[PDB]
RNA sequence: GACAAUGGUAGGAGAGCGUUCUAAGGGCGUUGAAGCAUGAUCGUAAGGACAUGUGGAGCGCUUAGAAGUGAGAAUGCCGGUG
RNA sequence: UAACUUGGGAGUCAGAACAUGGGUGAUAAGGUCCGUGUUCGAAAGGGAAACAGCCCAGACCACCAGCUAAGGUCCCAAAAU
RNA sequence: GAGGGUAGCGGAGAAAUUCCAAUCGAACCUGGAGAUAGCUGGUUCUCUCCGAAAUAGCUUUAGGGCUAGCCUCAAGUGAUGA
RNA sequence: ACCGAUAGUGAACCAGUACCGUGAGGGAAAGGUGAAAAGCACCCCGGAAGGGGAGUGAAAUAGAACCUGAAACCGUGUGCUUACAAGUAGUCAGAGCCCGUUAAUGGGUGAUGGCGUGCCUUUUGUAGAAUGAACCGGCGAGUUACGAUUUGAUGCAAGGUUAAGCAGUAAAUGUGGAGCCGUAGCGAAAGCGAGUCUGAAUAGGGCGUUUAGUAUUUGGUCGUAGACCCGAAACCAGGUGAU
């Protein structure tokens, strides 16, 4: 038995910033999820958190394909008899662009106790300005 | 068994209607104090074998005893009155082991009365020899008349 | 002769209750419930001894993939390149080298690229 | 010795007990099976048959009778007579004594199965054609 | 040493563990038997030892013999307790 | 690499789905009745989300070793954005 | 109200299968008696090898049985099996 | 080579008793101080029960509710862990925090990750919303007798073997040869016989000429006895009842 296991005594985390201008919604969300989990490190351990923090700016001008602007619909239920709501993806972009990105990425992470903690390291902002200057975020290009 | 245990003639309760297991008597095998099933019963354990094999077994015992130098041919036992100490000294003179079987031809009263309170000694005649007496005994002491009777009777 | 019980039924029932320590509630106290869980534990452990080998091979391959991507190539082309050269080092040793010796791994990625 | 006893090799075997756990192989149903007439206490049908098709010993006819004045003869073949010294006399009171006839049912009969090679006189109740010819063929006498 | 076989219900065949009593031999015990409790011990299984507490008088080993010889379930029987 | 003969001991006589050749029904039924193969029954493991009968494949035991079948390689989730 | 009579193959009944000790299409108790049950339920320790059937015939027979087919063990012939 | 207080008689104890029924009738539970009562003088809390000392005794956690004293269940104190989480409650991996063994690649707890719908019975098929079990403990189901057949062992062998009885320690085995199986079959029978029956005819055909058995006993199965255990609706016989 020779296998190395990472633990909280030696985990290192850093910050990244990614531009969401001119990218497809799903092609960007799949790449961000591989970073929050820590799939890009050589010390990946399944039962401990290893991934890094991600900042997403310019959450507007996120681009769809086809007729998704009007056809793609999001449903929710309030658990009351007869109450089901609905909203169009082209309507959520102009009124809550942060939730559009945030929910898409959170749908690509496991729903365990560790999955919720790993999803709390994503910050999404609709403009080009973010307030996390105390850290030293680095620019990241998408594969 | 069920029939021999005292009581238990009537049914304890009705067959159905109440929520309980159905029972017929209070002396069933599964009741406390009820009858026993498939238990001991008086019988005999004895059996028999061909006459020719009852004699082949006795000669085998005598031959095995002779093989290990456990045979002692002596003269007549000359006792006039029962006395345990004289026979104890006689046994110790001839260098005999703890368990000895002594064999004669007829019933010797003065030999059997003594030598019988000594733990480990039994007296027998020529027509009273056993497979168990010979095998249990450690050495055999016989008289010439008894030896001749044993040789002539057996074969 | 009559043969009764005692000192035989109690002895074997205590052995079962003693293998269930740490179990929740009545599953470490009562013999009948504990007996069932001890049988399920043996069935689980037989299955899990053979799933433990599939779980660790996956972990090594995930780490080899991450290290190789840092050298502008994927896992699938790395194992083909090593096979065409004859390295014969298994996934357990390649993972232990990438974590510890950073520039020894680069000595193996080159030969995997030399043979294409 | 009484503390070292040993029965002969292969002369004893342990009995099989049913209804004593599943590992023995005869645990629950004790070898009987599942839910039949042959799986109940008290057994099943009679050894011949009962019910159903007509039995084999009922669709066949009876045959013959028994004669109350039946006679059976203790037979002695020519081979069994060679044990006697040549020139001797054989009588029914001596065959029983010497160990050829054990039970004298209704007399002695001589049958001609074998070779004689003697010159002995034998007297018995019945003779066959071969027995009387072979006995007289080498010298001898016979009576009834 | 070389090769080959080893999923399994009804059911057939074989080899074993343990329990109470008897016979023969050989042993242990108030300087402490059986029983009970704990322990990180041994064997492929049924199972067997050892040490320490409690206990206050009987009990193992080897080879044979004979059985009222093994319990988780029958709206099972009796007692105690949720 | 089996088969036949003589002896001791049995269990079984409620079967199901898939494909295919037919009757019956209405070229209805997870219907029913026969012929021919497979699997379950009495079969764990991988695939089909879950799912006795479908595809792959038959578990003596241990290992933090390697190659494959069905089916797959953007994320959940191992391997081609 | 008191004292009496009719007894179960029976008695009583202005008649309802109504009553005869909280029970009546035939009272209760003790015996034959461990009645019979082709029907449900249950049947107690461990390993090793092999391993089915749900078909045919007949049956007051159809959720039962008997013979044949299929499984196992021991002995024999031995090439007759695929 | 019978039981040892759920056993053995229903009853080891003031048991046909407590109790139940109009009556006939049905019917339990309950053993154990110590070798010796030497069965706790005296002091303290309290109305008392109960207790803390002091004494008796080898021992009082042997103080009469008294040998040993298990499990269910009920409490007190403590090492590790738990208030954002969807659990057949375990298994594999695994940090952190405490201990130190029958000394060996040790023990206790468990932040997190992967996998995972109890047991039995009956069924073509059950996580099943089909059956059964509130929990713990004791008890609770293929036995024996006499016959048949087959297998292993042992003794004798064209022979093998005695039953009742008698003598003997309720034994072993002496004695006892009535009786039984085998050495020869075929035929309905008379009958003949290594051959017989059918048949006018060994003509053909059927069954025989193998011509090694026999006595005891371990194991398997069968039959007669309730025959692996528990469970009816009912039938018959003799009695008790009109409070």
């Amino acid at each position: 038995r020779q296998t190395f296991m990472a633990n909280e005594s030696n985990i290192e985390r850093k910050w990244y910033v990614i531009d969401a201008e001119g990218q497809t919604l799903g092609r960007l969300s799949s790449e961000v999820a591989s970073i929050l989990r820590g799939k890009n490190k050589v010390t990946y351990t399944p039962h401990v958190d290893t991934g890094d923090y991600v900042i997403v700016i310019n959450a507007s001008k996120i681009e769809f394909t086809g007729n998704k602007e009007t056809d793609k619909v999001y449903y929710r239920h309030s658990n009351h008899p007869g109450g089901i709501k609905s909203i169009t993806a082209g309507e959520l972009r102009r009124t809550n662009p942060e939730r559009l990105i945030e929910n898409s990425i959170k749908g690509m992470l496991p729903s365990t106790r560790l999955g919720e903690k790993q999803g709390k390291k994503l910050f999404v902002y609709g403009g080009a300005e973010h307030p996390h200057a105390a850290q030293q975020p680095e620019n990241y290009e998408l594969r | 068994n069920r029939s021999a245990v005292s009581g238990g003639g009537r049914k304890p309760w009705k067959q159905k209607g109440t929520g309980r297991a159905r029972q017929g008597t209070i002396r069933a095998p599964q009741w406390r104090g009820g009858g026993i099933v498939f238990g001991p019963t008086p019988r005999s354990y004895a059996y028999k074998m061909p006459k020719k094999m009852r004699r082949l077994a006795l000669r085998s015992a005598l031959s095995f005893k002779v093989q290990e130098n456990g045979l002692t041919v002596v003269d007549a036992f000359n006792f006039e009155a029962p006395k345990t100490k004289e026979f104890k000294n006689v046994l110790s003179t001839l260098e005999q082991p703890k368990k000895v079987l002594v064999v004669t031809e007829n019933e010797d009263v003065n030999v059997e009365l003594s030598a019988r309170n000594i733990p480990g000694v039994q007296v027998t005649t020529a027509q009273g020899l056993n497979v168990l007496d010979i095998t249990n005994a450690d050495s055999l002491v016989i008289t010439e008349a008894a030896a001749k009777k044993v040789e002539e009777v057996l074969g | 002769p009559r043969v009764k019980g005692g000192t035989v039924t109690r002895a074997r029932r205590k052995k079962t209750i003693k293998l269930a320590k740490g179990y929740f509630g009545s599953k470490h106290t009562l013999y009948k419930v504990a007996k069932q869980q001890v049988m399920k534990s043996g069935q689980y452990a037989f299955r899990d001894r053979r799933q433990r080998k599939r779980d660790f091979r996956k972990l090594w391959i995930t780490r080899i993939n991450a290290a190789a991507r840092q050298h502008e190539m994927s896992y699938s082309r790395l194992m083909n390149g090593l096979k065409k050269a004859g390295i014969d080092i298994n996934r357990k040793m390649l993972s232990e080298i990438a974590i510890s010796d950073e520039k020894a791994f680069a000595q193996l990625v080159t030969k995997a690229k030399d043979a294409l | 010795k009484l503390h070292e006893l040993k029965p002969a090799e292969g002369s004893r075997k342990e009995r099989n007990r049913v209804g004593r756990g599943v590992a023995t192989g005869n645990g629950k149903t004790s070898g009987r099976g599942h839910k039949g007439q042959k799986a109940r206490s008290g057994g099943g049908v009679r050894p011949g048959f009962e019910g159903g098709q007509l039995p084999l010993f009922r669709r066949l006819p009876k045959r013959g009778f028994t004669n109350i004045n039946r006679k059976e003869y203790a037979i002695v073949n020519l081979d069994q007579l060679n044990k006697f010294e040549d020139g001797t006399e054989v009588t029914p009171a001596l065959l029983v004594e010497s160990g050829v006839v054990k039970n004298e049912k209704s007399g002695i009969k001589i049958l001609g199965n074998g070779s004689l090679d003697k010159k002995l006189t034998v007297k018995a109740h019945k003779f066959s054609a071969s027995a009387a010819e072979a006995i007289d063929a080498k010298g001898g006498a016979h009576e009834v």
